[PDB]
């Protein structure tokens, strides 16, 4: 194993019911929507 | 109205304006709420009409039994401009009362 | 799933790939099984698995 | 026979082993050997004639060959390089493509056959003549949309049918006569035997220019006009090359005097497809007296052409169908010339 | 639109309908009655789409992949089907005009004969006849088609469709009924589809094949309900395979030159 | 999404590197 | 054919505005006498027993495979046409023949209703369908669909699910034996059978044997298993056994109560092709409600109406 532990600076946490699309995975998602 | 540029190979698009003053075609080269729909068909779970009932895309007749709390559905129907309480809902509160 | 976010529920247990994985448990894909599809005024569409 | 083609396409390659076999192994551990069986060997037999044969035909073959020759039909059959597989092995990929297309030539067009459906070749390559040009077609085309509100040029006020989700419409009626018009004079142009200079340097131009220029025996220019191309011709063009040809536009392979190759040959119509990027060439020739044509949008001016064609000129579709129409009106025009010198 | 396309003789087969085969009603019901209907079927289907502007048969091989564009797939794999089969039980090719082409009926070429040869261990045309119609009687329990076809190894062999299959497209090729039991060796030959299938190397989930078809025939109940009737499918077969448009076949056979 | 998921995972290992480091300082 | 004969339909006579008489023999009759001349010169000695039986106990065996084609045909045919009647409309043979314009018309299914079971007075029957696809409308409509969305010969059927409660298969037990949980529409292929409780699990088993038989030649081969060996096939079964875990108790079957057959040999005689549409419309006009309902089992009293 490594590192385990992640801040919420970087992670997009979808909320439910919403529809969403594979690029908002991407580190770009939160560059857009800071 | 305007030639999409070259370099977009994606033959689906969406857009706002044909043109604008910038002298651009107001598009993003994207789309895909379609094969979200499709990947909802493959899953192939029909949606119930929980508490609703009365399936929309059927015509019924028991319309004809209204009975609840109409006055209610009326007040509602009256403030209709719900933007601006002492403007918008007033003056059409005031069409209402004339 | 598909597209769309779900409310998942667990069969008495969360299995133990999630401590392994920790906050990284979006890398791997998990099977699920979808027991209903609901509406919503807002227009949303909530199905639970 | 087909024995001999079928040998494997390579064989007696033992004999090329051999010839390189012999030569590593040094020579004095073989050539006495050889040399010493001449005294066996040489016993009384005749051979004056053999041997005389012999040098002949070392002289005429190892020492007479021409390695280099001389001084200093139909293709009947295709695929001639192509070669035929054996019937027991599979298809080669050169054979599964000729299946492919003999297939798709025979049995794939069989189903139903399609109508009503839009093909953009069909536009540079079979254009409509003018008379028969239709409102619902240029509609079709797009020609109708114009810049948006914010960019318009007011002096175009007569072309404007209105404005629509945030653009203007231009009046596809006046774009029909002035169209008409423009097919006329061109197709004039064509008869008197003039120079039609097509120029469009938008992005996607390049082949209906080329289709237009081709099928009018015209030019076309799609990459840059180069400023004083007209004006100032004989530096930036003189270099280049002239040719005489008939009244039925054959080369004639006539000798032509440097002075008569350097000067100045200057277009008798002038087509534009992008006006409003092509300011320069509007003006040059204004200033050098060479009439044009041009397709006005909504934000361009109408009075540096002399016969515009209001319409978009931002889509392919729309600038392809109008310069296609042109292009067949020149055609046509071109035809009656031929026709005319050929048969009086 | 996809328009039914103009049949050569028209008049004759509307008025008298093709001969030793079928009749004037039966013809029209498989053709101009069918295939309309199944043209506008597919128009309507794929209208407004991209699929509009390509023919039956390039739909469908598009269309293969995409599970749920099955409609358009067995619309488009139909129509070309049904047309194969009505060109080569054409019995003028082209229109005899002031030509007496009539005089001279069809065979098949030598080429094709040894290719029958080679592929079915140097047996009689007629006994592959025969196995064919066997095979087509035993396999196909409702509607389908039958094809003999020629794959990338120079060697024809019969495929048999369920409903509506595609010789080319061997994935569905339909040639398997799985409603009824089902035997070891089927499944074993599903499961090394489904290898073949997962080797591939695009997202479009395409495998190449070269499966091209020689010989179509309609099992359709369209095609023989109206005058061969209910269980009489297997002489229906055998009277088009007896009659046939052999020039249209050799055609379709690769010369190579 | 595995093929955006890929580089994802990249860049946060990355940055998750910088930001320790960041902050050890 | 004595042994599969109905008092509705008689021998050269046409139906209530459903089938003329040619229409009805070429639909019928032929279809039974083939069935029958053929299964009886399969392999079928046991002749005597019937046909469910027949199928319950043979299958699952390509070596006996035709005779389970042939019986379940023929039962399928049975079942469809038996709930046919008759209706008030034109007979065919009066009736004009449908054009192309068949498929611009619009279905009225979203707008109308017609033939309701509470007209014969089947209010059990009513509240099951209402309580179970929402609406007769709702109903009406997903069959229709259903049926004209099929195109090889097939069947539509009204299946009631049954739940085989927990035993080792203890037979004879009365005024408990069928019971019902909930209504379902499902669609038959060819020889299809709506039971399921003898269909499930097949293609699992031979996965089992297969990857069973690999096994042995890896192991006389002296191959090593891979890591797709050990997971791909475990994820296979899993979602094969997952699908077809219905209930612990030898899973759910089937009850059927209604059948609507697809077979162009049933409707293209009269209707021509573009008629489709207006047979599956006639036919439900068509239907006695009065065999469904009878055929229609208890519904679970156990813990459903006991409420506790
Ligand atoms: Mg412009």
């Amino acid at each position: 194993q490594q590192t385990k532990k992640i801040d919420q600076s970087l992670s997009k946490k979808l909320p439910k019911g919403t529809i969403y699309d594979p690029f908002d995975f991407s580190m770009g998602r939160i560059h857009l929507d800071r | 109205k305007s030639a999409i540029p070259s370099k977009i190979k994606s033959r689906y698009l969406v857009y706002n304006d044909l043109d604008t003053l910038e002298r651009i075609t107001t598009f993003e080269p994207r789309g895909g709420t379609q094969w979200n729909r499709l990947r909802f068909q493959e899953m192939g779970v029909p949606i119930v009409s929980n508490i609703g009932r009365q399936n929309p895309f059927f015509k019924y007749i028991s319309r004809p039994e209204d009975e609840s709390h109409a006055k209610l559905s009326l007040f509602k129907e009256m403030k209709g401009d719900t933007d601006i309480s002492p403007a918008a809902m007033k003056k059409r509160l005031k069409k209402i009362t004339a | 799933i598909g597209g769309f976010v779900a409310d998942v529920v667990f069969f008495q247990s969360p299995p133990s790939s999630f401590n392994s994985m920790g906050d990284f448990i979006r890398m791997k894909t998990f099977l699920f099984e979808i027991l209903e599809a609901s509406m919503e005024k807002n227009g949303s569409v909530s199905m639970h698995a | 026979d087909e024995v001999m083609l079928l040998q494997q396409k390579l064989l007696y390659d033992e004999i090329r082993s051999e010839l390189k076999s012999l030569s590593q192994v040094p020579e004095d551990e073989i050539l006495p050997e050889l040399k010493k069986s001449l005294e066996q060997d040489k016993l009384s037999d005749k051979e004056q004639q053999l041997e005389a044969e012999l040098s002949d035909f070392f002289r005429n073959y190892a020492l007479l060959n021409k390695l280099f020759d001389s001084k200093t039909a139909t293709p009947t059959k295709p695929y001639p390089n192509l070669i035929p597989s054996a019937n027991d092995k599979p298809y080669s990929s050169q054979e599964l493509f000729l299946r492919q297309l003999n297939h798709s030539m025979r049995t794939a067009k069989l189903g139903a056959t399609i109508s009503k459906v839009y093909y953009p070749h069909k536009d540079i390559f079979y254009p409509p003549l003018p008379e028969n040009i239709t409102v619902e077609s240029l509609m079709s085309a797009g020609v109708h949309l114009g810049q948006s509100t914010s960019l318009w040029r007011s002096s175009t006020q007569s072309y404007i049918y209105g404005e629509y989700k945030g653009i203007h419409i231009i009046d596809l009626n006046q774009t029909l006569s002035y169209l008409k018009r423009a097919a006329k004079v061109v197709e004039g142009v064509s008869e008197s035997g003039g120079i039609i200079l097509f120029l469009g340097t938008r992005q996607g131009q390049k082949r209906g220019l080329e289709e237009a220029a081709k099928k009018t025996h015209g030019y076309y220019v799609s990459t840059r006009w180069i400023p004083g191309t007209l004006t100032n011709s004989t530096e930036i063009s003189g270099i280049w090359e002239k040719q005489e040809i008939d009244s039925n536009d054959n080369p004639t392979e006539r000798a032509l005097s440097p002075n008569e190759t350097s000067k100045q040959v200057k277009p008798d119509l002038l087509v534009v497809l992008n006006p409003t990027e092509n300011r320069n060439a509007l003006l040059e020739a204004i200033k050098s007296r060479v009439p044009t044509i041009a397709i006005i949008d909504t934000d361009s001016e109408p009075s540096l052409v002399t016969y515009p064609i209001p319409g978009n000129d931002d889509s392919l579709r729309s600038v392809n169908f109008l310069l296609g129409v042109l292009a067949r009106a020149g055609q046509r025009g071109l035809q009656n010339r031929l026709a005319r010198n050929n048969e009086k | 639109i996809h328009v039914v396309p103009k049949l050569p003789n028209s008049k004759a087969l509307l008025q008298n309908g093709v001969p030793n085969i079928l009749s004037s009603s039966g013809f029209k019901t498989v053709w101009f009655d069918y295939q309309r209907y199944l043209c506008d079927k597919l128009t309507l289907a794929t209208a407004g789409q991209s699929l509009e502007s390509y023919y039956p048969f390039h739909i469908l091989l598009k269309t293969a992949g995409n599970p749920l564009q099955s409609n358009i797939f067995n619309l488009a794999s139909s129509i070309h089907n049904n047309h194969l089969f009505v060109e080569n039980i054409l019995p003028s090719a082209v229109e005899h005009g002031t030509n007496s082409n009539a005089v001279v009926k069809t065979e098949p070429s030598r080429l094709f004969l040894s290719k029958i040869k080679d592929s079915f261990n140097g047996s009689d045309w007629e006994v592959v006849k025969e196995e064919m119609i066997y095979r087509a009687e035993n396999e196909v329990l409702g509607q389908g088609w039958l094809f003999l076809v020629e794959n990338n190894e120079k060697k024809l062999f019969i495929l048999t469709s369920n409903n509506n299959g595609t010789p080319y497209y061997f994935p569905r090729n339909q040639s398997f009924d799985l409603n009824s039991a089902i035997s070891i060796d089927e499944f074993a030959t599903l499961k090394q589809m489904k290898e073949l299938i997962g080797k591939s190397t695009k997202l479009n989930g395409k495998v190449q094949d070269w499966t091209m078809p020689i010989i179509c025939v309609n099992l359709w109940d369209h095609a023989y309900l109206h005058d061969y009737g209910v269980g009489n499918r297997s002489k229906y077969v055998k009277n088009v395979l007896d009659n046939l448009n052999w020039s249209v076949v050799n055609n379709r056979i690769f010369s190579g030159i | 999404e595995q093929e955006v998921l890929d580089v994802w995972e990249k860049k946060v290992v990355e940055e998750t590197e910088l930001m320790a480091a960041r902050t050890s300082n | 054919s004595t042994r599969y004969a109905l008092e509705h339909l008689k021998e050269g006579a046409p139906l209530k505005g459903l089938f003329s008489i040619e229409g009805l023999q070429k639909a019928w009759f032929d279809r039974v006498k083939y069935l029958d001349a053929k299964l009886n010169d399969c392999t079928n000695e046991a002749q005597q027993k019937p046909l469910e039986t027949l199928i319950h106990e043979n299958s699952k065996s390509a070596s006996k495979k035709h005779i389970v084609n042939y019986a379940s045909s023929l039962y399928n045919l049975k079942f469809s046409m038996s709930s046919l009647q008759g209706c008030i409309r034109t007979p065919p043979e009066e009736c004009p023949r449908l054009g192309p314009e068949a498929l611009l018309q619009t279905p009225d299914f979203n707008r109308t209703i017609s033939n309701e079971p509470l007209t014969t007075g089947n209010e059990r029957l009513q509240a099951a369908l209402i309580s179970s696809f929402g609406s007769l409308m709702e109903f009406r409509t997903l069959l229709i669909n259903s049926n004209l969305a099929i195109s090889g010969d097939g069947f539509t059927w009204l299946v009631a699910r049954r739940q085989l409660d927990k035993r080792a298969m203890r037979n004879d037990m009365p005024n408990r034996d069928i019971e019902y949980d909930k209504l379902f529409i499902l669609n038959t292929y060819n020889a299809g059978t709506p039971f399921n409780f003898s269909t499930s699990g097949v293609m699992n088993e031979l996965n089992n044997q297969y990857t069973n038989m690999e096994k042995q030649r890896a192991k006389e081969a002296g191959n090593l298993e891979d890591s797709e060996m050990t997971a791909k096939q475990a994820k296979t079964k899993f979602i094969y056994e997952t699908q077809q875990k219905g209930f612990s108790g030898k899973e759910v079957s089937y009850i059927p109560l209604l059948a609507i057959d697809a077979s162009p040999k049933t409707w293209l005689t009269d209707y021509g092709v573009f008629g489709k549409r207006e047979y599956l419309e006639r036919v439900w006009d068509s239907i006695e409600w009065k065999i469904v309902e009878s055929r229609l089992p208890q519904r679970t009293k156990i813990q459903a109406f006991n409420t506790l």
